[PDB]
């Protein structure tokens, strides 16, 4: 609403395509190295013989000044098409699903995107998620009990001093570690920082 | 196209303006390739450094790492590859980065990756032990954790091995490096004939501009002078042609780079 | 002053360093205060305390809206030759 220059792109393409408009239209008025850039004139100052020669220099400045743009243009064209196959795979991926690749759209965790029109483009709004209020912990890659290891399904091993808990790992959340989210395999005696420490399983107190 | 004559300048004035575009043209470019540069390599927004005390579960960087020792600060693998490799109107502008700079980029990246994860990409960088690390990233490829710890020590040997071994080969066997040669010696190539193209008549008496102005009578003087400046003009635009196609494809190579830094150093793929 | 880039004139060269605003070249560029030309600064600098038992987990989050704007259309235009 208030802020500017937020969309320079589409500004500055509208530029070059005025810009080669107005060079192209101006270079009109050029001699070439004939007697005048004003073809009426030469026509009706001198006779034929020579004004075959000034028609000849205006013509073949005027062709490469249009082989000049026509050029130009193509170049430019080539670059906008890359441009827009690039907002296809935008719309298709970000748009009608979720994306996994990061920083494709937006930079977080992508949820979701909304598209709106502009003049010659189009306004992605990505919607992400970002995590905060970060906190320190001890950790420990598996656990020991009856000499077996535990591993946790899913989630990481932390302790906050005193206890030790599983929780996910993009959002603080502890557990008790039970034999429902943790899995064995082997004995404790290879891995290299295995703690001790006690799991609880829920079905020997539910028997008694 | 005139080289300090008063005469050529006068003749070329009713040309139009062309030599406007020229330089309009090529200034866009330069502007392109800085631009190149900031996008590939400005990824992140904090510069971290490597903790003094280095033990990642037995893994090796050393031959990653800047040493303090050289005085550019770059890695064994760089100074490796920055060895291997190696005025007549025209200017050559520097870069608006410096190689420092450039490295200190890469070694701010390498270490949030080292000690962070993929964490940093995305908030804030957030500290993990190295192995714990690798068992996630086997996690998500569909072999179990559990797996790697017990196979640690030699997956360590085996990434060591695998450092040195391309180290080696980078210092030992040549020829690896040869698009960034190519790149130079098309440049290098393309200046050169323009500057050699100089040197020809085009239908004139002489290639030389002091020799005509200064032999014969003005007259047809300016019918010689218009041969020179048309061929000159002609060289000078197929020049700058030639060089908006290279920008394009190496700018199309520098957003494939910079989609590969994002998706394959910052997360995994 | 006397710099790698060329010679400069009408600024004063400090020891500080800031972000960029005007790019100079090779590294260095100049603001407003006067005018001044310093060197560029990457960034901040933080030391991340990294151990090999130590972990940090986030406890709150955000939704963050950003925008992002593609160019996919350019006029169309014609010309006639003979007219022209
Ligand atoms: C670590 O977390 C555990 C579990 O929340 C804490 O242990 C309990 O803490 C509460 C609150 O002080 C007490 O009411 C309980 O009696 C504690 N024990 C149990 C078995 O619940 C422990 O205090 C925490 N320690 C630190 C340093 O934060
Ligand atoms: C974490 O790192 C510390 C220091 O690098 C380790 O502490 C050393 O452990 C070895 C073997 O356990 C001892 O011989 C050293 O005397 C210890 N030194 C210090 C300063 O503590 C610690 O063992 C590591 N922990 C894990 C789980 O790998
Ligand atoms: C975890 O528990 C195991 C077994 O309860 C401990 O291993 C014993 O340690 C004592 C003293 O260090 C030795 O005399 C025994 O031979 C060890 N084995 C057994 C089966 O008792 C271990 O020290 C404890 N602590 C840690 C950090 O692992
Ligand atoms: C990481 O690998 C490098 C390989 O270069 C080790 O550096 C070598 O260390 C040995 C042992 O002192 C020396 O004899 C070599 O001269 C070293 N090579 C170089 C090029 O300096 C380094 O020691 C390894 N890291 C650790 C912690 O051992
Ligand atoms: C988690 O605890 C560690 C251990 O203290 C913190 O690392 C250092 O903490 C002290 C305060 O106890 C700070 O003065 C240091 O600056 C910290 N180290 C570094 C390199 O900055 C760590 O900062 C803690 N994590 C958080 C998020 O506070
Ligand atoms: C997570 O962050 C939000 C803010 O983004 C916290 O919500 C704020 O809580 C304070 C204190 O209760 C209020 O004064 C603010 O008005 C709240 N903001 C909003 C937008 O509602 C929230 O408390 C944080 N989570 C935790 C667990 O503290
Ligand atoms: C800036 O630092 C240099 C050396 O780093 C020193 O010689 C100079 O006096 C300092 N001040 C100014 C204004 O240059």
């Amino acid at each position: 609403s208030s802020t500017a220059s937020a969309l320079g792109k589409l500004q500055d393409v509208v530029n070059q395509n005025a810009q080669a408009l107005n060079t192209l239209v101006k270079q009109l008025s050029s001699n070439f190295g004939a007697i005048s850039s004003v073809l009426n004139d030469i026509l009706s100052r001198l006779d034929p013989p020579e004004a075959e020669v000034q028609i000849d220099r205006l013509i073949t400045g005027r062709l490469q000044s249009l082989q000049t743009y026509v050029t130009q243009q193509l170049i430019r064209a080539a670059e906008i098409r890359a441009s827009a196959n690039l907002a296809a795979i935008k719309m298709s991926e970000c748009v009608l699903g979720q994306s996994k690749r990061v920083d494709f759209c937006g930079k977080g965790y992508h949820l979701m995107s909304f598209p709106q029109s502009a003049p010659h483009g189009v306004v992605f709004l990505h919607v992400t998620y970002v995590p905060a209020q970060e906190k320190n912990f001890t950790t420990a890659p598996a656990i020991c009990h009856d000499g077996k290891a535990h591993f946790p399904r899913e989630g990481v091993f932390v302790s906050n001093g005193t206890h030790w808990f599983v929780t996910q790992r993009n959002f603080y959340e502890p557990q008790i570690i039970t034999t429902d989210n943790t899995f064995v395999s082997g004995n404790c005696d290879v891995v290299i920082g295995i703690v001790n420490n006690t799991v609880y399983d829920p079905l020997q107190p539910e028997l008694d | 196209i005139c080289g300090d004559s008063t005469e050529c300048s006068n003749l070329l004035l009713q040309y139009g303006s062309f030599c406007t575009q020229l330089n309009r043209a090529l200034t866009g470019i330069a502007v392109e390739q800085d631009k190149n540069t900031q996008e590939v390599f400005a990824q992140v927004k904090q510069i971290y450094k490597t903790p003094p005390i280095k033990d990642f579960g037995g893994f090796n960087f050393s031959q990653i790492l800047p040493d303090p020792s050289k005085p550019s600060k770059r890695s064994f693998i760089e100074d490796l590859l920055f060895n291997k490799v190696t005025f007549n109107g025209l200017t050559v502008l520097p870069p608006l980065l410096t190689d420092e700079m450039i490295a200190q980029y890469t070694s701010a990246l390498l270490a949030g990756t080292i000690t962070s994860g993929w964490t940093f990409g995305a908030g804030a960088a957030l500290q993990i032990p190295f192995a714990m690390q690798m068992a996630y990233r086997f996690n998500g490829i569909g072999v179990t954790q559990n797996v790697l710890y017990e196979n640690q020590k030699l997956i360590a040997n085996q990434f060591n091995s695998a450092i040195g071994k391309i180290q080696d080969s980078l210092s030992s066997t040549a020829s690896a490096l040869g698009k960034l040669q190519d790149v130079v010696n098309q440049n290098a190539q393309a200046l050169n004939t323009l500057v050699k193209q100089l040197s020809s008549n085009f239908g004139a008496i002489s290639s030389v501009l002091n020799d005509i102005l200064s032999r014969l009578d003005p007259p047809e003087a300016e019918v010689q002078i218009d041969r020179l400046i048309t061929g000159r003009l002609q060289s000078l635009q197929t020049y700058v042609t030639q060089q908006l196609i290279r920008a394009a494809e190496i700018r199309a190579s520098a957003n494939l780079a910079a989609i590969k830094m994002s998706e394959c150093v910052l997360g995994q793929s | 002053f006397q710099t790698r880039a060329g010679c400069l004139i009408g600024a004063e060269y400090v020891n500080n360093s800031y972000e960029c605003d005007i790019p100079i070249g090779a590294g260095i560029c100049a603001s407003y205060q006067s005018i001044i030309a310093y060197t560029m600064s990457l960034g901040a600098e933080n030391s991340v305390a990294y151990s090999n038992n130590s972990i940090a987990i986030p406890t709150n989050f955000t939704i963050s809206v950003t925008t992002e704007i593609l160019p996919v259309s350019m006029t169309k235009t014609s010309v006639d030759c003979t007219m022209y």
